[PDB]
């Protein structure tokens, strides 16, 4: 097998953002989630940064 | 359509429908086999999750039977419930439903599972290999179903409304009482069923003598006869292998298995002798062969044979029973042969 | 889950009497046409939800051939859904097609169903 | 000793061996089932299954003649085979099929029993035999539109549409001498077939050529043929390859010998030296493959084929391939580069040195037909042998690298991924 | 220890080891099988994997091919290194190293393989029926293993001492050139293998005739005869068979397969028709048995059957070459029969 | 991964020499005695890592009844190792036992796989 399917870690990478099989079909709604994790992400980064300055 | 029952003062009763649809009159081969296995399935008004549910709350089990003459729809159950399992054998041979799914998913199925077994018993292998080659397509059928021949559901329903008639069944009973037998088997639908024809054979079958057939098989090694005896020649071989099977015979300890059939028109007379050497096969019917030709006096297994066929009868329906005091000595003289295991390795017959 | 079963009873009655029939039918025949479905080759067994225990007692039973045919629709669905197109007029499935294929099975089932729930409850009087 | 190729009008080729038991004549017209067209399909494959119609058969069998007779995509053959002493037994009986008789094999009572077989021939094909099958398609769709689509065999369809006014339409058209040659292998000489040719009069059509078409070409596409009821999955692959005299036909002859031909059972085969096959054991990705270079007149086909039980992860059998495809541009190794130019030659024999007489005729007639003449064996390895490295890495830095596929399949390919996966599996990332 | 080489001037050099070690002188059922299986593995100074690895680089491969009567253990290469492949063989026939492993992992499983693609071809099923009804114990035993008989690896490597001996063998060569061959035949190991004696067969072998064996196949349906022909019915079922298969004969479009085999002291004449249709086999061996009891003059194919015959030879070891042209009438006397596929619906030979 | 072709060569020497023989075995006696191994039922190729595939050619081709034998003492080990204490004496493997079962299969292994290596790499002069 490939080595992105066999490693412990990479596997769960491969299999929830690259061989993922989707519905063929699903339009620009179902890109929510995904900017959903963009936005959560966007929340951790700048507000720790903005901690260090915060009292 | 008979109908007998023996009463008695017991707590079970029982009760059966001996029908006439075995192998031997099987249309394709092994179609017994699937209508064996689909009895007690869902009828047009009965759901079989019903027939077992609404049973065991009264107390009482069904089991249909197969074999090379019958179908035997027999039931079983406590006494004073007698036309609740009277009026379902009946509701099963007018109208179970023959459904296209009941077939893939629990016909078929349980068929496949029976010759499971079946192919993990060489002598059973070699049985069916003695009737296909002595007595053919009649008595020679298949017992049980192995897709060699693709009977469709079509070919399992058009045997339902063959086998399932007036002129071919024959009801039992044991621990019924006879006129509630007759008045509940009347009001039932098996008086409704068409009435049709019989298909029991009065005149004898058509035999042969000689012939073998042998097998590639992985398993223990066996070799087997088959004897196209007659209606007469019943009790004699009865004696036969009822000493060739006890402490009398010496070689009762070189034959692994030896039993007579019986029909309404005939029989067979196998002998197995099966061992997982190969050579055991070979060292036990050189001899076995021989010794009866010689000849054997078999009276003296006639005080035997006599309590080994009034304990083995308890259907109530029987062949031949007064027969036996007219026998006495037996001899070889030609027959049929099927080797099964290791071929390159077990007698033939042209040494035999 | 609104049961099939359920679904029978309430539009067998609907069809057989003439007062009700001729009033629901029109809207009903108006509904299952502003529905867009048979204009991406659906037969409407084909929209019925399967994630569940009945319809795949009813799919293991619907004939071979039977199956093919919802499968092509099925993804040629799919296909033209993600086209963001309807299919060419005259491949549509036309008002004589949209027929109940499924519903004996799925009723066949719930049928079965019902019949086993009630016989793990069945209680006594002595 | 050296092939002879004469020509009086009728080009006259032969090859002599001296250590044959027999020996075959025959024609090869210049045109195949790739000069037919999209509703005449399969006409060149009934035109060859008349002439062995029993009629035709029985005459030449009484004879001592045995015919072959076999149809390609660049062109189309009729052979006969006896002993070599009834070398006239072949010429006459030839000539009787191709100029004197017409309607004689052309019966409305023998047409409609060979295209009454025939059909029942295209239809126990693309039922049972999926890695031809597959094969046959990928052709369909690389080269869609185009002269090499049109399976040799033709379509069960453009099959039942024909009568015998179709079979002459591309008879009195691409049945020409200007467009055939004739010859003769196995245990006979030049001096004796030329001789009893020069001897027989008449002329068919002269002056006549067969027609043309637009030119073939190549285009990434797939085509898929989804059977979840058959116990496996054949899958076909490949890229534009290389044509009949091209200046890379052996440099890609080479690159496929690489990695060559597997069968996951003999055990002979799961220890040659190929690299892929490394990887694809580890789990039984699959029961076996193959490769291939076919060239073709205009155009070609790289790539290779493969059957497999293994249907979860022939996502990763295409996978490791197309990889290994990668070094041939960036990193293969010299010391398989040998490995192949010596396997290569020994495949190129059996190919060309078989003690077949008819296999040694379609080999002549063929490419006596396309380049005039054939090139011999030293020639070959001549050629084989100067292959370097970087032949190798500039052939497949055009050929192979980040270029469009073509694949096609059948059986349980649910698991075969997509189109922009594969294709993109063409190259690797580079800083 | 025979030695022949047909030279050319040819690139692709061949060659050969011709032993008798067939099914026909195998020890038990297949070991033949185990032992074909076992070639160009190792060694015990040359690794499998070292022998196929330096054989690409030359440019050759190696072959061990079975049947009734060789396991061939034919080499193929590019001229320059026939000596490699010679010594190869030779090596191989010595001392290979016949490990335990290399059985469980490589040769029962490849064995198992064969076996597999087999029992998916009726005609071949039924090839193996012929043989071990006429012929018996000797040509009649089975072709490919079957663990029906525990062949150990003990079995294996006896086999191994028997077969290769040099009283046994028979080198050959195509594009060879014959006194490099006879030297390095003798520089080899091949020399200083135990020389023993042959087993080949000039006595001819005990047939039997009307024997007839039936199977229960899932697949087509194929019934098929067999013929103990003699070292002179040679040339006659020659000119039969290749009528049968061609044209003139207008029931060549009702049998599927007939050809016969060719011994040096025997063959057998075995005529295949194949169908799906349980039907097509008793509608056209009803026929076929008949149309040649009923006499075919097999002549107008003498013209056919030395071209089918001058071709079919390319091995530079065959039988009776001259004795063609004395050939004229055929009629079908006495005959074995195996029919299989649907056995309940495919004729029987009382019926033919 | 010190490997065992490897302990071989150096271990063969040693054996060898009578000089090195009579110095380095007593000691290498005196070792495997304070490693306390037999007094847990094993053997010293019971000891040898498996994780890893030279050994897994060298257990699949093992002989059965000798698998059958090491997987007792593995699990006799394990039992007693939990119950913290050493086995009734007289049950220790003795120093006649100790041998070397498994290293044939793993020097076979090792072997063939050196070879591959090295038939995967085989370079070429011209
Ligand atoms: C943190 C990981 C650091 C590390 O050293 O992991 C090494 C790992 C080894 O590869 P592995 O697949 O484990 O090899 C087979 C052995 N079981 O190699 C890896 O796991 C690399 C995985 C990268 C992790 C990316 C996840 C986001
Ligand atoms: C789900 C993730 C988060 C949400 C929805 C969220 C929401 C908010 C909102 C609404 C404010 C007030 C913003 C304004 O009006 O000024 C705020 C302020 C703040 N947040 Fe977060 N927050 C998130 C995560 C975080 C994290 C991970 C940190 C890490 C330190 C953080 C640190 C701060 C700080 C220091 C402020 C005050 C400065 C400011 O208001 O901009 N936040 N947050
Ligand atoms: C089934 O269908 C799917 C589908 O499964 C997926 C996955 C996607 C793709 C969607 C995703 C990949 C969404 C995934 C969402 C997440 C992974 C969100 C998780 C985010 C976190 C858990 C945040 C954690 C973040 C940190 C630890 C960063 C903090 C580190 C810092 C701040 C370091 C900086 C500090 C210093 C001092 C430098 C689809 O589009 C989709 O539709 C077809």
């Amino acid at each position: 097998m490939a080595f992105r399917k066999s490693n412990v870690y990479l596997s769960l990478v491969n299999s929830y953002i690259i061989d993922s099989p989707q519905p063929s079909s699903i339009n620009y709604w179902w890109n929510m989630g995904s900017l959903l994790g963009l936005c959560l992400v966007i929340q951790i980064v700048t507000g720790i940064f903005m901690a260090m300055h915060y009292s | 359509l008979t109908v007998s029952a023996r009463d008695a003062p017991t707590k079970i009763s029982t009760l059966a429908v001996k029908v006439h649809g075995g192998s031997r009159y099987a249309t394709k081969d092994g179609v017994a086999h699937l209508l064996n296995r689909f009895n007690f399935q869902n009828t047009n008004t009965r759901s079989a999750l019903k027939l077992v549910r609404e049973s065991e709350l009264l107390g009482g089990t069904f089991k249909s039977t197969l074999d090379r003459e019958y179908i035997t729809l027999k039931a079983t159950f406590l006494k004073d419930d007698l036309p609740y399992y009277v009026n379902a054998l009946a509701d099963v041979l007018y109208k179970t439903a023959f459904k296209p799914h009941e077939l893939t998913e629990s016909v078929l199925p349980a068929a496949r599972y029976d010759y499971a077994v079946a192919e993990q018993c060489p002598v059973k292998s070699a049985e069916d290999q003695l009737y296909a080659i002595t007595f053919r397509k009649g008595l020679g059928n298949p017992l049980l179903y192995d897709g060699v021949e693709r009977v469709s559901l079509q070919d399992i329903k058009d045997f339902a409304d063959k086998v399932y008639t007036k002129e071919n069944l024959e009801v039992s009973g044991e621990n019924v009482v006879e006129a509630d037998l007759k008045r509940f088997v009347d009001e039932s639908l098996l008086s409704t069923l068409p009435a049709g024809k019989s298909l029991v054979s009065k005149s004898e079958p058509k035999f042969f003598l000689g012939e073998e057939n042998r097998v590639r098989f992985i398993g223990d090694s066996v070799a087997a006869i088959g004897i196209p005896v007659n209606k007469a020649s019943l009790a004699q071989y009865e004696v036969l292998a009822n000493y060739l099977t006890s402490a009398l015979s010496e070689l009762s300890g070189l034959i692994s298995s030896a039993k007579l059939d019986k029909f309404t028109d005939g029989g067979l007379f196998t002998l197995f002798v099966r061992d997982q050497d190969s050579a055991v096969v070979s060292s036990n019917i050189k001899k076995i062969v021989a010794d009866l030709k010689k000849g054997k006096d078999l009276s003296p297994a006639i005080n035997y044979t006599k309590l080994k066929n009034a304990v083995q009868n308890e259907s109530v329906s029987s062949p031949i029973e007064l027969n036996f005091d007219a026998v006495k000595d037996f001899k070889l003289g030609k027959f049929n042969y099927v080797a099964v295991g290791d071929v390159s390795n077990l007698p033939y017959l042209d040494e035999l | 889950p609104q049961s099939f079963t359920s679904i029978a009873r309430i539009g067998d009655y609907i069809l057989k009497s003439p007062v009700l029939s001729k009033l629901c039918v029109p809207v009903a025949n108006q509904f299952i046409n502003l529905a867009g479905y048979k204009k991406l080759g659906l037969k409407f067994d084909d929209l019925i939800a399967e994630e569940n225990p009945i319809m795949q007692t009813a799919l293991r039973r619907l004939p071979e051939d039977e199956s093919y045919a919802r499968a092509y629709r099925i993804i040629r669905a799919h296909q033209t859904e993600l086209t963001h197109h309807l299919l060419p007029r005259n491949e549509w499935i036309k008002a004589q097609e949209d027929v109940p294929y499924l519903l004996p099975y799925i009723l066949e089932a719930e049928a079965a169903a019902k019949e086993k729930d009630e016989l793990d409850n069945i209680e006594v009087s002595k | 000793a050296e092939v002879t190729q004469l020509s009086n009008g009728i080009v006259v080729a032969t090859e002599h061996n001296p250590s044959a038991h027999t020996a075959s004549v025959g024609v090869v017209f210049g045109s195949g089932a790739a000069n037919e067209n999209p509703y005449n399909n399969g006409v060149s494959n009934l035109w060859k299954n008349i002439f062995l119609s029993k009629e035709n058969s029985a005459v030449a069998a009484k004879e001592g003649l045995a015919l072959s007779s076999n149809i390609s995509r660049d062109f189309q053959s009729y052979i006969v085979s006896s002993l070599p002493g009834s070398t006239d037994k072949s010429l006459d009986f030839l000539n009787q099929s191709f100029i004197q008789q017409k309607a004689n094999l052309l019966s409305s009572s023998n047409f409609e029993a060979t295209k009454k077989s025939v059909l029942k021939q295209v239809q126990d094909f693309e039922d049972n035999d999926h890695p031809n099958r597959v094969l046959e398609h990928l052709h369909s769709t690389a080269f869609q539109n185009t002269p090499l689509s049109l399976p040799t065999r033709g379509t069960l369809e453009s099959l039942e549409n024909l009568v015998v006014a179709d079979l002459e339409s591309f008879a009195n058209n691409h049945f020409l001498n200007s467009n055939a040659v004739v010859v003769g292998t196995g245990n006979i000489k030049h001096e004796d077939l030329v001789n009893s040719i020069e001897s027989k009069n008449l002329s068919l059509q002269t002056g006549t050529k067969p027609v043309l078409k637009k030119k073939a070409a190549f285009l990434g596409s797939e085509v898929r043929l989804r059977d979840d009821t058959l116990p496996k999955a054949w899958i076909s692959l490949a890229v534009e390859g290389e044509p009949v005299n091209s200046p890379n036909y052996f440099v890609a002859k080479l690159a496929a010998q690489i990695f060559g031909s597997y069968n996951a059972f003999e055990p002979a085969s799961r220890l040659q030296g190929i690299k892929l096959l490394d990887n694809i054991q580890e789990y039984q990705l699959c029961d076996n493959f193959n490769h291939f270079s076919l060239s073709y007149k205009d155009s070609g086909l790289w790539g290779f084929s493969t059957a497999t039980r293994n249907v979860t992860m022939i996502d990763d059998l295409i996978h490791f391939t197309l990889k290994q495809w990668n070094r041939l541009t960036i990193s293969v190794t010299d010391t398989e580069v040998e490995r192949a130019k010596s396997l290569l030659k020994l495949q190129l024999g059996q190919l060309y040195e078989s003690g077949n007489p008819v296999n040694d005729a379609n080999l002549l007639g063929a490419e006596v037909l396309i380049k005039g003449s054939k090139l011999s064996l030293g020639e070959a390895f001549k050629k084989i042998d100067a292959i370097t490295v970087k032949d190798v890495k500039a052939w497949a830095g055009k050929r192979l690298w980040d270029q469009d596929i073509a694949i096609a399949g059948t059986g349980q390919i649910e698991g075969l991924l997509d189109y922009m996966r594969i294709r993109s599996d063409m190259s690797m990332m580079r800083w």
